[PDB]
């Protein structure tokens, strides 16, 4: 269907001029992992103690 | 933009124009750059357009000057 | 404008999708074995699934090895974990070596990952303790269309109080991380003083809740190098632990063997994925018997991932030792583990091509005359003589506003530069050591 | 589900001995090697009769010729549960560990200790959730009824369980874990969990552990972080003295019982006489683990001393222990470990080109044609076949060059490269 590629034409105009399409730049949060390693041994140490 | 302004004023404080994006110029382009090409203008009328590489625009116009940009039907690479 | 040196100008081995080596593809001649046995690696680490082999580049001087180990870096692509190295640099003043054979080959394991973070931003109506209180702080943020309040730590506010964030500031606050960050103060009070330092910014737009997945990817190394020590953080406590030790320190047998079984335990989870690296260490011939005799167990292990080396030398002492004399300087029990592949070195006429290619992509334009003495001196003395004089002849046709490098230009060039034979030879009539 | 890829060992499961010690001949991809297979049974024997102590056992023999592949079968042997340590005689020398309480250390760190511990557990899933309290003077008195298959109990909780089910939210229908000394809470599904029993079902928690880790917690309130990351060092040994004597007690009282674990070191022959002598010192230990030797250097000279003992260690380190060597492999040896390759790293490599495979193993090396049965997998895929033909075999032969071959190509091209005094040509004329 040519509507199709109208609206791709549309998202081209508005992502080639600026970077306008949702316009997400990366804050660049860290990882936050929440595995801790240490919480799967501080029973063990409790326990020692 | 294009439908706000650049299709009667009579401007003439400016001697220059830029155009960011024009999908469809066989005739809005020339009213619109025309605006501020008016009798009260004293200096020659500079006409900036803004195109990139290996998108639409680059491919839009190269096939326009390929065809005298007659009418742009189908956009393809 | 463009910068470069010596390299660059590989854009990828230049081999098709039979395996057969072009004779000039991608700035590249003869070595057709070698880059033959350079897309041989290329399928062998795009299978992913060879672990703990280890291919060696045996070659002189101007031989192309680590120009083939950037084509072979260029061809991995950025996804693919490439860390060079050098065979010098593994000695280390602070940390045992093996602890710093072990980082980098950690460092070559990469992993891609997927993740979602939450964003809230907007303007703080009240910062009060709830009430009879303790050491937390209700936050209302307003936003264009969110309108929100929130509880939050005693940490996260201990970080938002010595943010000397205030009522009528918008802020950009992480809910996983904790991130605090203001943004400024809406522009309804850029009237309230007619001049003020603090820059007014407008009402965050949207609403406060934000979500969007991450596909940031992370070595193996950077997630044991986390959860070996903190990185980071906003409250006192941890500039307190990160000054409480910033030296480097070892990792345990069992660290990494808690890491890989979360990350095993995540790429079972269906999200996490894992690609192998490539670890170039450049003369390992430098290095001593210790990192060989430990290299013997390293290269036994099973996540190490594929090494390529390099030599310059042949039967040779190996560092350490005294009449252990073997070739390339690697004793001979690494050498039954290590395969080989053989460099060819250049005559007249690849070197004559060479010499032109890297003029094209220096933008230096050589007459054909120039171009035959530039192969000419170019074999009695070296490749590489020609190369670095390259740049003084296109100098010196510029100095005589001539943009053709003639016969002229290399006479003076050669006349006015010497090379190691000449300083040699001057060195050898020497009143007090000339 | 552990993270394995194809390697040198990785093929070899157990070492396959009989009752009697018998090895098969072909058993859990360890072949050959009968008389090496059966020390291995005897050092197994060794290891969980666990009556003895203070055993070395040396294992020496050519290069390339599996004694590291003996050593990682009899850990297999042993399996899960046995402390097992693999460590080369590089990572001791170190400049923030002296060597000898790094070696101290590494045989702290082999025998294990089990400890039995009874826990309380209430399981079940929940009803509702009913918080009294007051509004801004606490008081909190928190209910919650609990219901399972085979209960419908409402439960009074105190003010430490309530807050953490404040800390953690949580929903009617979801379902927790509930121990009365710690009292964390464990939730993982909705109504996803189907619980099942009594709510205060009574097991046991068995954790196993070496005495490093409770000798490294003893010796700095910091050592729980200082072993996570292995910055410690020079721990005094009043602290082993006392730490002995603990589990000495733990062991008459039976509280907690001691596993002898089995301690593996490699290139003994580049290992130093102080640390010779401190292992010839510390053998006399009751709590000294079985460790073998795996020397790959014959006659040279011991580090730290001019004179050249045999199999590159003292005499007075071979006298308080035994040795074993191994032998080479004959070519039906070879025919059997390539094919146990090509079916590990799934390889049908043709019958006329499996036996070009064998030569030339046979006649270089095994580890060369260990690498050419995995190139020639690429080799044939690059024509798209899945079976590998000998022009393949042929082909990953010429391409990648062997050591003897490399030899002679640089012995005639000794200018081509430096020499010892480093002096090389590069010139292609005069
Ligand atoms: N096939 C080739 N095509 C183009 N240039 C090459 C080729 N082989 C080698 N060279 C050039 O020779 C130089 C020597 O390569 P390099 O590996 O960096 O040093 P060496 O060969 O002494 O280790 C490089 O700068 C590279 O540009
Ligand atoms: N009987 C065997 N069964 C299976 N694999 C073997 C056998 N003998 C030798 N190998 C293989 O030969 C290789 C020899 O490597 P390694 O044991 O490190 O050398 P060395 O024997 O000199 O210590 C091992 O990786 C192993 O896979
Ligand atoms: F008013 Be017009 F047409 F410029
Ligand atoms: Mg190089
Ligand atoms: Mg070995």
């Amino acid at each position: 269907n040519f509507m199709s590629i109208v609206n791709c034409l549309m998202q081209l105009r508005k992502v080639c001029n600026h970077p306008n399409l949702f316009e997400v730049r990366p804050i660049l949060t860290s990882f936050v992992l929440e595995h801790c390693v240490a919480s799967d041994y501080k029973d063990v140490e409790r326990t020692l103690l | 933009s294009s439908r706000s302004g650049g299709l009667g004023i009579n401007l003439t404080g400016a001697d220059t124009v830029i155009f960011y994006d024009s999908d469809w110029n066989p005739a809005m382009d020339k009213q619109c750059q025309d605006r501020c090409h008016r009798i009260g203008q004293t200096r020659d009328v500079h006409i900036y357009r803004f195109v990139s590489e290996h998108t639409i625009e680059s491919n839009i116009l190269k096939k326009a000057n390929q065809k005298r940009q007659l009418d742009n039907v189908v956009i393809q690479e | 404008v463009t910068r470069t040196a010596a390299h660059t100008h590989i854009k990828g081995l230049g081999l098709d999708e039979s395996g057969v080596a072009k004779r000039v593809e991608g700035g590249f001649v003869g070595q057709i074995e070698a880059r033959e046995a350079c897309g041989v690696i290329v399928d062998l680490i795009k299978a992913k699934k060879m672990s703990g082999r280890a291919i060696l580049l045996a070659g002189g001087p101007s031989t192309g090895k680590t120009a083939l180990a950037l084509a072979i870096s260029q061809e991995l692509g950025p996804k693919v974990p490439f860390c060079p190295l050098v065979g010098s640099e593994l000695y280390s003043v602070e940390v045992k070596k093996t602890e710093t054979l072990m980082e980098n080959f950690r460092r070559a394991i990469g992993l891609r990952i997927k993740e979602t973070k939450e964003v809230y931003e907007g303007e703080v109506t009240e910062l009060t303790p709830e009430d009879k209180t303790i050491s937390h702080v209700i936050v209302g943020l307003k936003s264009a269309k969110g309108t929100k309040t929130l509880r939050l730590d005693p940490t996260i506010y201990e970080s938002i109080q010595r943010e000397k964030v205030s009522i009528g500031d918008v802020i950009y606050i992480e809910a996983n991380t904790g991130a605090v960050k203001r943004v400024g103060r809406s522009d309804a009070y850029a009237t309230e003083f007619d001049l003020e330092t603090e820059e007014y910014v407008p009402l965050p737009k949207g609403e406060v809740h934000k979500k969007k997945e991450i596909v940031q990817d992370v070595t193996l190394h950077d997630l044991d190098v986390a959860n070996a020590r903190p990185q980071g953080g906003q409250d006192v406590i941890s500039m307190m632990g990160q000054l409480l030790k910033p030296k480097k320190t070892e990792i345990t047998e069992k660290l990494r063997q808690e890491v890989n079984k979360v990350v095993a335990k995540y790429i079972d989870q269906g999200v996490a994925e894992l690609i192998p690296g490539v670890l170039f260490i450049d003369e390992v011939n430098m290095l001593d018997i210790e990192i060989f005799t430990y290299l013997n167990k390293a290269l036994e292990s099973n996540i190490a991932p594929v090494v390529v080396l390099a030599s310059n030398r042949g039967m040779t002492t190996v560092r350490g030792t005294e009449d252990v004399i073997s070739p390339h300087g690697v004793p001979p029990d690494l050498i039954d583990r290590l395969l080989i592949v053989r460099t060819l070195p250049y005559d007249k006429d690849e070197i004559r091509t060479i010499i032109e290619r890297r003029a094209t992509v220096e933008r230096l334009q050589v007459e054909s005359s120039a171009l035959d003495l530039l192969a000419t001196m170019g074999t009695e003395t070296s490749l590489r003589y020609a190369l670095q004089l390259l740049a003084p002849c296109g100098i010196l046709a510029q100095t005589s506003n001539r943009k053709e490098i003639v016969v002229n230009d290399v006479n003076e060039a050669k006349l006015l530069f010497l090379d190691a034979k000449r300083s040699t030879k001057i060195l050898e009539t020497s009143a007090n050591y000339l | 589900k552990s993270l394995s890829l194809i390697a040198a060992h990785s093929h070899i499961t157990g070492l396959g001995l009989d009752e009697n010690l018998q090895p098969r001949p072909t058993s859990e991809g360890m072949v050959g090697q009968l008389q090496a297979r059966r020390a291995a049974g005897v050092i197994l024997k060794m290891v969980q009769n666990g009556t003895i102590a203070g055993r070395a056992v040396l294992v020496a023999g050519p290069p390339s010729t599996g004694k590291t592949a003996l050593a990682m079968g009899v850990s297999q042997s042993l399996g899960k549960d046995v402390p097992f340590t693999a460590i080369a005689g590089s990572e001791i020398f170190s400049l923030e560990l002296s060597k000898t309480e790094a070696l101290t250390q590494a045989f702290r760190k082999s025998i294990g200790i089990k400890i039995k511990e009874e826990t309380e557990l209430i399981e079940g899933e929940v009803v509702e959730i009913q918080i009294d309290r007051s509004i801004t003077g606490g008081h909190k008195q928190g209910k919650l009824t609990i219901k399972t298959t085979d209960m419908e109990t409402i439960y009074e909780l105190g003010n430490k369980m309530i807050d953490g089910l404040t800390k953690e939210k949580v929903l009617a229908g979801d379902v927790i874990s509930i121990d009365k000394a710690s009292g964390k809470i464990t939730k993982l599904g909705r109504s996803v969990q189907c619980p099942e029993g009594e709510l205060q079902k009574r097991k046991t928690v068995v954790h196993t552990v070496s005495l490093h880790e409770i000798d490294v917690i003893n010796s700095r309130t910091q050592g729980f972080l200082a072993l996570f990351t292995g910055d410690t060092g020079e721990i005094r040994s009043e602290v082993r003295d006392q730490i002995n004597t603990k589990v000495a007690e733990w062991k008459e009282e039976g509280k907690a019982e001691i596993v002898p674990g089995v301690l593996f070191i490699d290139e003994v022959h580049m290992l130093d006489i102080e640390c010779f002598s401190f292992i010839n010192r510390a053998l006399e230990d009751e709590f000294a683990p079985i460790v073998m030797m795996a020397t790959n250097r014959g006659v040279s000279k011991t580090r730290g001393t001019n004179y050249k003992s045999p199999h590159g260690l003292p005499l007075d380190l071979l006298d308080r222990s035994i040795i074993i060597t191994t032998k080479s492999y004959n070519e039906q040896e070879i025919k059997t470990i390539l094919s146990i390759r090509a079916q590990e790293e799934e390889v049908e490599l043709s019958s006329d080109a499996l036996d070009l495979l064998t030569k030339t193993g046979v006649e270089t090396s095994l580890r060369y044609s260990s690498n050419l049965i995995s190139v020639a997998q690429q080799i044939a895929m690059k024509r798209k076949n899945n079976t590998v033909e000998v022009e393949d075999v042929k082909r990953a032969y010429l391409l990648f060059l062997d050591s003897a071959r490399s030899v002679k190509y640089v012995q005639e091209n000794e200018s081509q490269y430096i020499d010892d005094q480093g002096n090389v040509q590069i010139s292609i004329a005069k």
